Parts: structure tokens; C-alpha cells; sequence
């Protein structure tokens, strides 16, 4: 049950990283929208980056979160400069997926799903 | 214990004595090359491929005859070894015909492997071959005897395991052929399994021919359901298209072999399936339409009945899982009146105790056993791995097997002691000499037919014959882990739904008529419309269309045995689980996915929606169903004894003819039979 | 000491990227594979084999060619026994169903058997 | 509306189980007499607790543990489930 | 192939074909194999 | 075994062993085992809290004198908890010879990183990171190299399926190439080639 | 010798032909249905049988190693003609 840590000693510490990473992504979320040309709003961005982050919120593992946020970290590195483009931005708003059936009623309709 | 000492390759082994060079040398963890030896079967000795050295001996043992000696160090490796088996490579291959791009054993070919991993890579062969005529025994087995390498498994397993001795090898020297010397056509409940015990591609499944091969199918375990024995398969599939079944190892149950039904119903399998929902139109033929309608005409006609005017009847190929939903769905409904196609006597103790309608002991128990009386059952034609079992325990154990019933073959000899069920009757009160044979026996068997169940009388029969075996059981030396009342089936869903709480036999229904009827299958005919009243909505949920299905109003296609999830108990009640091979065809889904949506679609909502959770309700509902390849005892036969002997049942005086009697009513018994090519030739070739 | 003490299940769906649909409703299958009966070697049946259930396989639309939707449907994975097997598939949150490997009984064979006296494993042909 | 079928889970080796067992020794039989049409569902198995199941009209569905009880606990137990009829 | 001709066969074809592409004789992939699974065809006679 | 079998070897091989003694004799802390091949290339295994005092050791010592980076590389194998199996490839000009430094890591536990020793690693281990997913400390510049920049999962994991779980698509609809779920129009056919007979007598695992 | 479907659509040798009710033959409108001509059991139906002078008779399909592996046909029955695995001759006995 001895492992190594990489960056966060406790638990404390990677929610310190994990809030400073957030922190970054709400300043970042207005300037990626008005330089990519993005043509959704602001708050729209935000409320995106609050929904990963709440996604991701089941960890009780201080080295899988500490990786999350070093991936993170990678993220908005690779969105800060400008090496992704329009698509890699807009591909976490699938725009082009109908939107798939929930209820059983509606999945038993259309296949073998379970 | 008097395990001795031997070496393998310098490495010290215990064995029991009587243990061969191949055994000693599979125990240390090396497969020695083989081509006539079986492990279930006799040693013949006769191709040289087992070669060995022991070290200090100047001559090559045969490794799968010759027994062990202490001190023997067997020299796996050696030089000489090797010399050994690549001269019986080069013997073997002398003669064999180039015809591996037309072979149908190219890549699971076993002379292949051999030749690759312990031959030579080059022919010093510079002659003519050999050319064997070809013969026939049958449309299930394409015959080229120009392949065949005298291995003698034919002949070893035809007269040990199938017992039927009409294969054998005419000639002397090279011109031996292994045949028939006649035109005889080789048909027994087990033939198809000889394919498997050719290591070459002399005897080749014929419809399977030229239509696949091994390094491009899928292999996915199943379990057998066209018998209760519960035969453990592998479906080997290509591109979501079955293509093949072969038999698994399991010990305790199908040990390498299959019947011939459940080899050749696939082909069946993929025909007359029902792919849409069909409803009745204005004039009355069966139309397509789409689910969500169907659903709710079945929904609406469902809501307009509260009490005893719904019922179900499942088929004999219905998993435990699709009976627990439409038990929930019909007790939402409130109807107790829940049926089988098969007749079971509730009288007494009924399906409440587990002991009094199941093969008690195990199906391995045959091996424990040295005396076993059959009454009124054909068990080469319903259970035949059970027969199988029971003569293996005729051979190596030396059985003592009597039937009461007509005089049908049963592959050995048995003591015919008539058909009058009066019989049992003379077993209570010992006024037979099989009383003392059944008294001085130290662990006796006794097993009833499920087929004699389903006559008028089966109560008297039942407790005729529950009461035999509990004076067996006090009276004579039993120690008590001994069972001796055993009941075998034939059908795949009549255990599960017995264990489930269903209610046996269709005469419930015939009492009170009901207003709508549900059919899970129920292909048998057990009721008509001559039965029922005049306004009846009968629902089919089912994959083939054979005699229910004309007569329903709404038919709603289900999935087959290969095509779903499945949980099915076998005549001994273990608990097994199928898999998914191929997805239904069309708009068909499982049965139970069908159930529940009906359930949602009319307001009864069922608390379950994946697979996880229907197995959490058969754990609520019954924990033997979810503990599988695990089977439990089922004590209390006493009580049972005791609950059967107030009401005294009259017997009938008429013979126990079972409904199958020769091989051209074996392969015609279900819905996946009896759509079948390969069934239908079979009967044709066996009543011509 | 630079090291740190987590009492947690290892739980690393988070990090392997896959996504949610392909995590909760999988049933992952850990055992044995069967010899094929046609032929007799034991070697196939020596390590566990990890795969999973098989989905939908439809015809295509030009040539009937075997059209599918799982990205799973050729995962075949490999171990040594059974408790890695289950760690890995425990690690990765994958619900699986395990079954027993069944090693063959050890049988008593004879080759006087064959030509007994007074018993009936008297062969008919040799 | 009334009790239409009993089911009684139970092992076959833990002694928890026991006296539950005793019961089935002793006074299942005349209780199979004193109800032609319920059907009383034995189940044994290996390493289950002990459960009392009973079905109402309707699907309603009772659960009563049964770990530990002596034969005249179980009997008041199936006598109060025979006797509530709700 | 004035002097040495081809050997003549039955099948060969007499004629040769250039780049049909674009023409109303361009060639069309479609499966060569039957119907898979047959279909249970409801009875035409009265239920009644 | 003349013409169709390869000669062997036996000074390099003795040389080779001797040179591993000497290196599982002069390091200690770190070093686990030492085993020289069939066709005479050495292999060291080490822990992985020693990769970085061994190498710069095989970097700098005169009677070993390793100074170039040929390859490195992590393999996947499931079966171990310590899945992932990083390999270094050294090269010594002086001595013209080879060897190989093995060590071993799980998805959370951080390995060392090697760009204070070699520099070519700068790129190297860094490809690891894109690949498998084995975190470097200490590393300059760590990002993604080979993959996609939005591409989530590591693709050389033996648990991540051959075609991936998006594909790409241009679409008029949005003007944009758009990632949908992947739905090949022909399934991968999976082949069975294993033979079930006995490979090697040689390599055979002693049994339970 | 193909034979017409009363749709319009020619017959493969292997038997496949679109139904009438099916869509997939708008894959066909505009353009052409490409179906070999020469079909391969009625070009082998009209080759002659061969009488040889032994039992056992060696085919390799003619050409040495530009054929098929060589397979030797038993002549023993007198009621069934020889056939080849591969190429598809099939030889005879004169008695
Ligand atoms: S039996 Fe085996 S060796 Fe003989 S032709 Fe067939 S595949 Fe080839
Ligand atoms: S046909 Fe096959 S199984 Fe039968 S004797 Fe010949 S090689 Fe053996
Ligand atoms: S396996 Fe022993 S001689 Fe055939
Ligand atoms: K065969
Ligand atoms: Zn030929």
C-alpha cells in the first residue's frame, strides 16, 4: 500500500492543483472563444469546463488526480499556443451526434443495446 | 500409499502404479506426440508415434501402452526419440494423398501439426501412393477412406462407446481398408462424434463441408438445450454466421462427446425464423408490423383482464430468465395459473421439495453405482450421454441394469422384466427376485422416465416408485450420502421452470379456460383453439413458426439458444449460462427484453432492466439458478414418502411404451429439429 | 521516505480514456479456452484468456461484408492466472464473469484390459 | 387480497441454518396437510442465510429473515406470514 | 505475336475492352451469394 | 550444423558475463539480475529508483564507456502489476559493444527521467508518455509527439483495440472535420494461427 | 447459358439473382450487371471421360508444375466414374 508520490504529498494538496488548473481554464475560456473564432459564448465554454470537471470529480486516488491534472496542464498548454485548431476545440461539443435514445422503451425499439 | 518413483528427464515424479510412460510424462508437464491413442478409449498400440527411450534399454518403448518402472528414466529427447518419430513421419506421409487445399481438416488437421513440429521437412518418397475407394455410411459423414491412416479409433469407438460393432478393418498388409464390407449404412445416436476422433480429414462433417475453416471462425461456449442433459458446446461462428458446433470437456457431464441432434441442428437453426412482429389484419392473415404497435394491442388486450383469465405456456426451450419475467408480469395481472408443455404429478409433495423431481445423485453417480433399474423410459433416445454414461459404467464398473417397459434397444444387454407397471408393484412387496437383487446391492440406483410421467397415471407411478426406493434406502445397506431416487428428464426449460414455482402440465388451463393465452414456444400443441373460447388473443413469443404460430394473433419473435443470454438447468440441476454467438436476425430481441418492454408499455412496470438485475430477482427468487456449473443436494425424500402415501392412485394395466422406440423418431422431437435439411435426410435415410 | 500511503482501490477508468458507455455495460469473460476437439494437443489450454461479449455484426449495404459497431470485438488478452486476470479487470472497473479451468481426470489405463478372462472390456477387433 | 405461494431459502450445512432444518425435519409434513393449494418452496443450497419469502396478490412480496432461529421462532414466523393475509 | 501467336483457349475473349469509366457499361460491386436466413411465410388460410 | 544454422559465439559470451559480474559486483543497491542472451548480448534489470546512478555510471566509467543512446523502448505486458517494462539501449564506441537496461513501472508510479545523462531521451521517453503512459519526472518539455493533439487514451496499451474509438469525417453541416463513434464497413477478422502442439521442449515453464 | 430472372437481371453462376421487390437493383439503373458468360460446369460437362489401363490412375491437371498437386484416383467401382479433386476430369476403366 506504499506507493511513490509524484507532485501531491495528500489530498489537500492535489485539490490545491486541481482548483489552480480551473482557475487557469476560467481565465483561458475567453480568449480561446475570441481567437479560434469560435462561435459560441462565453458562458457556454465555461459551463463546459465545469461539466468535465464535475465529470471527473469521483477520485479518491491522489496520484489519478494529480495525473488529471498534469493532462489538464497539457490541455491548456496545447490551447494557450496555438497548435490545435477550430475542429480539435469543437470536438468536445458534438454538434453532429443525434442524440441517443436514454429511456428502455426507446433503446429496445432500436437494437440489441443493453 | 504406494506411489513409486520414476524420472523424466532427471526430474523425479511419484506415480500410481499402472501409470504409462504418457501419463508420467503429461503429469511432468510434456505432451508425448500420439495419433491412435485416446484417453477415452482403448490402447491399440499401432501407429509408433508414443516411441520413447528409456535410458540403459537398447530399444524405443511405446509410451501409450507400456506401464511405468521405479527407477525408469524416460529420455523424452534424446536422439533416438527423434530418429523414431521422424521415420514414423516419413512412413505415415509415404502414402497420404496431397489433398490439403481440398481437405476440410487443413489447420486443425492433427498430421499437420505433427509433421511441422516433430517430422522432416522433405519426401525420400520417389513411388506411387496408395488410392482407397471411397464408401457411404450415411448423409452425416463424408467418407474419403484415401486419407484414413489406420489409426483404429473407427473401430474402437463404435464398438466400446457407441456399442453398435459394424465398423472394421477388411484386408491384409497395405490394401487394409477401414469399412463395412457392405453397403451398410453406420447411423447411431452418436455418430457424428466419430468426426472428432479422426485425426485426419478421412471422415469429415459432410453439411459442414467445403463451407469454412478454423483459422477464421469465432469460438464462443454455449450450453446445449436440445436435450436436458446439458451438453456444455463450443459455436465456432464466421462474420455473425454460425458455422459450426463442437463438444467441450466437462467431466461430470458431456466428457468429449455430443449427440447427433445437437450437432446438426444449426442448420435448422437458420431456417422458417421469424425476424418481424406479425399481427392479424381485417380479414385475418398475419401481416408485418412494427413493435411499438404490437406492443400496445397486446397492452390494451392485457389491461381489460384481472384474475384467472391470462395464462403462460413455455415451450421447452425457454430460459429461466424470460419464466421469472412473465411470472412478474402475470402476477402483476394476478394469474397463478402458469403451465409447462410437460406433465408432472403435483400430488403429494410436488415440485415444492427439490429431491422428487430431479437426477438426484449426479450424472457422474452411474461410476458409484452397481445396480440401476430403469421404468418406462428409452434413455438411448432422450438422455443419450445418459445412456452413454451408463454403459461406460456397464464396461469398466460391471453394471447391473434392468428396464421395466418395452423391449427397446438400449445399445447393451439389459433384463427385460415386462411393461406392465404392475411390476413395480411386485418390487414393494418382494414377491420379485429383483427385490433381493435391489436388497443385497450396496449403492442401487433407481430412475424414472420423464415420458412415463405424461400418461393419465403418473402419480401412481411416481409414488410406486418413490416408495421402492425409500425401502431401499432404510431397509437395505445405504450409509445416507447415497441418493436413490432419480428422475430424468427431457426437456431444457422443465427443470428451471419447476424450480421457478411453475405449475406442471396444461390441465390447469383446461379446468378454467382463459380470455388470453401466452406461448413461450409452445410449439407441442398441448391446447388448440378447440380448448379455448371463442374470443381468444393468443400471444406467440418464439423464434420458429411451426405450430403455434399460425394459430396466434400477435406474434412476437424471440431469440434462439446461440442468440442470447441464457440461463438454463439441466436434469441433475446444475445451474449453466449460454452466450451470445450471432444477434438475432430482423427486428427479433430476447425474450425477456420483450417482456419487460410490455411490462413498461402497459403501465406494470417490471424493477428490472439489464441482465444483472433479472439475475438478482432468480438469486431473490430461487439462488440456485445464479450459482452455476455448482450442483446442490436436495434432501428430504422422507418427507416426500410420507406426503405421496395418503392419496392412493390407481395404475393402468396398459405397456410403458415410451414415444421414441427406433433412431426415425430420435432426430424429429423440437422446433429446431423439425425445420432442419440435414434432419430431414436422416429420416429419410433411416426409413428407406 | 518520499513515499505516500493510499488505502484505496486501484480505479484507473479516468486515465485509460475509454469512454463511459464502454466501461458499465461491458461483461468482461475471464477463463480457460477448450481444446478444440478435432485435434489433440493441450497447448492452447495453458493461460487464461480475458475477451468480451459479442455485439451486433450486420450485413453491409454493397456486399454483405460483416459490418460492426464494437471497437471491442477483437480484444483477446492474456495472463499467466486467474488473480491478475481479475486484479486487471477489477483495475480497470470492468464487471467480469470468471470461470474455473477444468483439468481432465487422471485415468487407469490398461492394455490387458483388452484381453481379460472373465470380464467385459474383452475387445471385439483389434 | 391473499397469500398465494411461500418460499423458504435455506443451507444445508451452516449451523445457522439449523434449526430451520428441524423444522423441515419435524413439521413440514402435516403443514404440506394443512394447505392443499399453497405451495411451500424449499430451497437449500451451500452458503446462503436463511430467508423467508412470501408472495401476496397482486406481486406484493415479504421478506423475513430466518438466521438463527430455533424450530418454535420458525414456526411462529410461517404462522404469522400464513396468518397476516394482507 | 505475328510470329509468336498466344495459344488458342475457349474462353479467351475475341474482342478487347479499353477503360470503361464514366460509361454506361462501367462494372458495379455486388454480392454473388444467396439469401442467408429464410423468412417463416404466414399461411394464407383462415385462422378460423 | 553447418550450413543453415547460425555459428555460436562463445569468447563474446564469456566476456559478455564477465563485464555483468562486473557491473552486479561494483552496484549493489540497484542492480537485480544479469543474464546474457543465447546470441550474446547482455541485459541488465535494475530497480527503478536506480535508473539514474547506473546509467550515468555506464556513461562515465572508463571500463565501460556506453556513451550513446540507441534506443528506448516500454513494452506492455499485462500480466505483471508492474505492466509496463522501460528498456534503455546503450552503446559503448570504445569497446564496440551493446547493452541493454531493463527496468520496470505501473501506470501511477513516476519513473526518473534520463535527459541529465543522454539528451536524445529529451525526445525519447517522452514518445513513452504519448504512448503508453508512463509519467517521466522531471522532464523539460513533455507533451504529446506522435498522436492527435484532442486524442484521449494511450494507444500502445495492450488493453486499447487496434482501430481507436473515433473516426474522422468531413461535414458540410458544421463546414468541420467532426469525430464520430467508429463503425468500419468491414469487421477485423480475428485469426486463430496458434498451433496447439508443444513449441519448444527447451522453454518449457514447470507446471502448478 | 444464363438463364433470365423475370425481373430482367442475368443469373450468376452461383445461383444469386435480386428479387423484384428489392432496392438494391438501383444500384443497376443507368449502368450494367457484369456476369461472366462462360460458366465453368457447363464447359466442364462436355469434356470426354478418359478409359486408362490400370486401377489407379495419376492427375495432375496437365503442364507438369503449372497444374495442380498430383492426386492418384482409385478406378475400383464400376459404377461411379473417377473424378478429379482439383480440375474436375474424371477417368474410367475400360472393363
Ligand atoms: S488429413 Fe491432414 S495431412 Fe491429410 S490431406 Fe487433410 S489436412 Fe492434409
Ligand atoms: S477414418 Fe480416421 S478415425 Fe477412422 S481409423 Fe481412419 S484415421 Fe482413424
Ligand atoms: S500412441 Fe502409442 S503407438 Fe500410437
Ligand atoms: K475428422
Ligand atoms: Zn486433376
Amino acid at each position: 500500500t506504499s506507493v511513490k508520490p509524484i507532485f501531491s504529498r495528500d489530498m489537500n494538496e492535489a485539490k490545491r492543483r486541481v482548483r489552480e488548473l480551473y482557475r487557469a481554464w476560467y481565465r483561458e475560456v475567453p480568449n480561446t472563444v475570441h481567437l479560434f473564432q469560435l462561435d459560441i459564448s462565453v458562458k457556454q465554454g465555461r459551463d463546459k469546463v465545469r461539466e468535465m470537471f464535475k465529470k471527473n470529480a469521483h477520485v479518491t486516488d491522489p496520484r489519478v488526480v494529480d495525473l488529471l491534472v498534469i493532462k489538464g496542464k497539457m490541455e491548456l498548454e496545447e490551447t494557450i499556443n496555438v497548435w490545435k485548431q477550430r475542429t480539435h476545440v469543437m470536438r468536445f461539443f458534438h454538434e453532429t451526434e443525434a442524440p441517443r435514445p436514454k429511456d428502455f422503451l426507446s433503446k429496445f425499439y432500436v437494437g440489441h443495446d443493453p | 500409499s504406494n506411489l513409486i518413483e520414476v524420472f523424466v528427464d532427471g526430474q523425479s515424479v511419484m506415480v500410481e502404479p499402472g501409470t504409462t510412460v504418457l501419463q508420467a510424462c503429461e503429469k511432468v508437464g510434456m505432451q508425448i506426440p500420439r495419433f491412435c491413442y485416446h484417453e477415452r478409449l482403448s490402447v491399440a498400440g499401432n501407429c509408433r508415434m508414443c516411441l520413447v527411450e528409456i535410458e540403459k534399454a537398447p530399444k524405443v518403448v511405446a509410451a501409450c501402452a507400456m506401464p511405468v518402472m521405479k527407477g525408469w528414466n524416460i529420455l523424452t529427447n534424446s536422439e533416438k526419440t527423434k530418429k523414431a518419430r521422424e521415420g514414423v513421419m516419413e512412413f505415415l506421409l509415404a502414402n497420404h494423398p496431397l489433398d490439403c487445399p481440398i481437405c476440410d481438416q487443413g489447420g486443425e488437421c492433427d498430421l499437420q501439426d505433427q509433421s511441422m513440429m516433430f517430422g522432416s521437412d522433405r519426401s525420400r518418397f520417389l513411388e506411387g501412393k496408395r488410392a482407397v475407394e471411397d464408401k457411404n455410411i450415411g448423409p452425416l459423414v463424408k467418407t474419403i477412406m484415401t486419407r484414413c491412416i489406420q489409426c483404429t479409433r473407427c473401430i474402437r469407438f463404435a464398438s466400446e462407446i457407441a456399442g453398435v460393432d459394424d465398423l472394421g478393418t477388411t484386408g491384409r498388409g497395405n490394401d487394409m481398408q477401414v469399412g463395412t464390407y457392405i453397403e451398410k449404412m453406420f447411423m447411431s445416436e452418436l455418430s457424428g462424434n466419430i468426426i472428432d476422433i479422426c485425426p485426419v480429414g478421412a471422415l469429415t462433417s459432410k453439411p459442414y463441408a467445403f463451407t469454412a475453416r478454423p483459422w477464421e471462425t469465432r469460438k464462443t461456449e454455449s450450453i446445449d438445450v436440445m436435450d436436458a442433459v446439458g451438453s456444455n458446446i463450443v459455436v465456432s461462428t464466421r462474420t455473425g454466421e454460425v458455422m459450426r458446433i463442437l463438444p467441450r470437456m466437462h467431466e461430470d457431464i458431456n466428457e468429449e462427446w455430443i449427440s447427433d441432434k445437437t450437432r446438426f441442428a444449426y442448420d435448422g437453426l437458420k431456417r422458417q425464423r421469424l425476424t418481424e412482429p406479425m399481427v392479424r389484419n381485417e380479414k385475418g392473415l398475419l401481416t408485418h408490423t412494427t413493435w411499438e404497435d404490437a406492443l400496445s394491442r397486446v397492452a390494451g388486450m392485457l389491461q381489460s383482464c384481472q384474475g384467472n383469465d391470462v395464462a403462460a405456456i413455455a415451450g421447452g426451450l425457454v430460459d429461466a430468465e424470460a419464466l421469472i419475467a412473465l411470472k412478474d408480469l402475470l402476477n402483476r395481472v394476478d394469474s397463478d395459473t402458469l403451465c409447462t408443455e410437460e406433465v408432472f404429478p403435483t400430488a403429494g409433495a410436488g415440485t415444492d421439495l427439490r429431491s422428487n423431481y430431479l437426477l438426484n445423485t449426479t450424472i457422474a453417480g452411474v461410476e458409484e453405482a452397481d445396480v440401476v433399474l430403469l421404468v418406462g423410459t428409452n434413455p438411448r433416445f432422450e438422455a443419450p450421454l445418459f445412456n452413454a454414461r451408463i454403459r461406460k459404467s456397464w464396461l469398466h464398473n460391471d453394471l447391473k441394469v434392468a428396464l421395466i417397459g418395452s423391449p427397446v434397444d438400449l445399445t447393451y444387454r439389459y433384463d427385460h422384466l415386462g411393461d406392465s407397471p404392475k411390476i413395480l408393484q411386485d418390487i414393494a412387496s418382494g414377491s420379485h427376485p429383483f427385490s433381493q437383487v435391489l436388497q443385497e446391492a450396496k449403492k442401487p440406483m433407481v430412475v424414472l422416465g420423464s415420458s412415463a410421467l405424461q400418461r393419465n397415471d403418473g402419480a401412481a407411478i411416481l409414488a410406486a416408485v418413490s416408495n421402492i426406493a425409500q425401502k431401499i434406502r432404510t431397509s437395505s445397506g445405504v450409509t445416507g450420502d447415497w441418493k436413490v431416487m432419480n428422475i430424468l428428464h427431457r426437456i431444457a426449460s422443465q427443470v428451471a421452470a419447476l424450480d421457478l414455482g411453475y405449475k406442471p402440465g396444461v390441465e390447469a388451463i383446461r379446468k378454467n379456460p382463459p380470455k388470453m393465452l401466452f406461448l413461450l414456444g409452445a410449439d407441442g400443441g398441448c391446447v388448440t383453439r378447440q380448448d379455448l373460447p371463442k374470443d381468444c388473443f393468443i400471444v406467440y413469443q418464439g423464434h420458429h413458426g411451426d405450430v403455434g404460430a399460425p394459430i396466434a394473433d400477435v406474434i412476437l419473435p424471440g431469440a434462439a439458444y446461440t442468440e442470447k443470454s441464457a440461463t438454463y438447468v439441466n436434469t441433475e440441476g446444475r445451474a449453466q449460462q449460454t452466450k451470445v454467438a450471432v444477434m438475432p436476425p430482423g427486428l427479433a430481441r430476447e425474450d425477456w427484453k420483450i417482456i419487460r418492454a410490455l411490462s413498461e408499455i402497459a403501465g406494470m412496470t417490471l424493477p428490472y432492466d439489464t441482465l444483472d438485475q433479472v439475475r438478482n430477482r432468480l438469486e431473490e427468487v430461487s439462488p440456485n439458478l445464479v450459482r452455476y456449473d455448482d450442483v446442490e443436494g436436495a434432501n428430504y425424500f422422507q418427507q416426500a414418502s410420507e406426503l405421496s402415501k395418503l392419496v392412493n392412485q390407481q395404475l393402468l394395466a396398459d405397456p410403458l411404451v415410451p414415444p421414441q422406440l427406433t433412431i426415425k423418431d430420435f432426430y424429429m422431437t423440437d422446433s429446431i429439429s423439425r425445420a432442419s435439411q440435414t434432419m430431414a435426410k436422416c429420416v429419410k435415410a433411416v426409413t428407406e | 521516505t518520499q513515499l505516500i500511503t493510499v488505502d484505496e482501490k486501484l480505479d484507473i477508468t479516468t486515465l485509460t480514456g475509454v469512454p463511459e458507455e464502454h466501461i458499465k455495460t461491458r461483461k468482461a469473460r475471464i477463463f480457460v479456452p477448450a481444446r478444440n476437439n478435432m485435434q489433440s494437443g493441450v497447448n492452447n489450454t495453458k493461460k487464461w484468456k480475458m475477451e468480451f461479449d459479442t455485439r451486433e455484426r450486420w450485413e453491409n449495404p454493397l456486399m454483405g461484408w460483416a459490418s460492426t459497431a464494437d471497437p471491442l470485438s477483437n480484444l483477446v488478452l492474456t495472463f499467466s492466472t486467474k488473480e491478475d486476470a481479475i486484479a486487471f479487470a477489477e483495475k480497470n472497473g470492468w464487471s467480469y464473469d470468471v470461470e474455473e479451468r477444468k483439468v481432465p481426470k487422471p485415468k487407469s489405463k490398461s492394455y490387458g484390459a483388452n484381453f481379460s478372462w472373465n470380464k467385459r472390456t474383452r475387445v471385439s477387433t483389434k | 387480497l391473499g397469500l398465494r405461494e411461500i418460499r423458504i431459502h435455506l443451507c444445508q450445512r451452516s449451523p445457522g441454518s439449523q434449526g430451520v432444518r428441524d423444522f423441515i425435519e419435524k413439521r413440514y409434513v402435516e403443514l404440506k396437510k394443512a394447505n392443499p393449494d399453497l405451495p411451500i418452496l424449499i430451497r437449500e443450497c451451500s452458503d446462503v442465510q436463511p430467508k423467508l419469502w412470501a408472495r401476496y396478490a397482486f406481486g406484493q412480496e415479504k421478506n423475513v429473515s430466518l438466521n438463527n432461529f430455533s424450530a418454535d421462532q420458525v414456526t411462529r414466523a410461517l404462522e404469522n406470514v400464513l396468518s397476516s393475509k394482507a | 505475336p505475328t510470329v509468336k501467336p498466344p495459344t488458342a483457349r475457349k474462353f479467351i475473349w475475341t474482342n478487347h475492352k479499353f477503360n470503361l469509366s464514366g460509361t454506361p457499361q462501367q462494372y458495379v460491386p455486388y454480392s454473388t451469394t444467396r439469401k442467408k436466413i429464410q423468412e417463416w411465410v404466414p399461411p394464407s388460410t383462415p385462422y378460423k | 550444423t553447418r550450413p543453415t544454422v547460425r555459428p555460436r559465439n562463445d569468447v563474446a559470451h564469456k566476456q559478455l558475463s564477465a563485464f555483468g559480474e562486473y557491473v552486479a559486483e561494483i552496484l549493489p543497491k540497484y542492480v537485480q539480475q544479469v543474464q546474457v542472451s543465447c546470441f550474446s548480448e547482455l541485459e541488465i534489470c535494475i530497480h527503478p529508483d536506480g535508473v539514474i546512478p547506473v546509467l550515468t555510471f555506464l556513461r562515465d566509467h572508463s571500463n565501460a564507456q556506453f556513451k550513446s543512446l540507441a534506443d528506448l523502448t516500454a513494452v506492455d505486458i499485462p500480466t505483471r502489476q508492474n505492466r509496463f517494462e522501460i528498456v534503455y539501449n546503450l552503446l559503448s564506441l570504445r569497446f564496440n559493444s551493446r547493452i541493454r537496461v531493463k527496468t520496470y513501472t505501473d501506470e501511477l508510479t513516476p519513473v526518473e527521467s534520463s535527459v541529465s545523462v543522454y539528451k536524445a531521451a529529451n525526445w525519447y521517453e517522452r514518445e513513452i508518455w504519448d504512448m503508453f503512459g508512463v509519467f517521466f519526472a522531471n522532464h523539460p518539455d513533455l507533451r504529446r509527439i506522435l498522436t492527435d493533439y484532442g486524442f484521449e487514451g494511450h494507444p500502445f496499451r495492450k488493453d486499447f483495440p487496434l482501430s481507436g474509438y473515433v473516426e474522422l469525417r468531413y461535414d458540410d453541416e458544421v463546414k468541420r472535420v467532426v469525430a464520430e463513434p467508429v463503425e468500419l464497413a468491414q469487421e477485423f477478422r480475428k485469426f486463430d494461427l496458434n498451433s496447439p502442439w508443444e513449441a519448444f521442449p527447451a522453454y518449457r515453464q514447470p507446471p502448478e | 447459358g444464363v438463364r433470365t430472372s423475370p425481373t430482367g437481371e442475368k443469373v450468376t453462376h452461383t445461383g444469386q439473382v435480386y428479387d423484384d421487390e428489392d432496392y438494391r437493383r438501383v444500384r443497376f439503373v443507368g449502368r450494367q450487371k457484369e456476369v461472366n458468360e462462360n460458366f465453368a460446369i457447363d464447359l466442364i460437362a462436355e469434356q470426354p471421360v478418359s478409359q486408362v489401363g490400370s486401377r489407379v490412375i495419376s492427375c495432375d491437371g496437365g503442364g507438369g508444375a503449372l497444374g495442380h498437386p498430383r492426386v492418384y484416383i482409385n478406378l475400383d467401382k464400376e459404377t461411379k466414374t473417377g473424378t478429379c479433386g482439383y480440375c474436375g476430369l474424371q477417368f474410367r476403366q475400360q472393363h
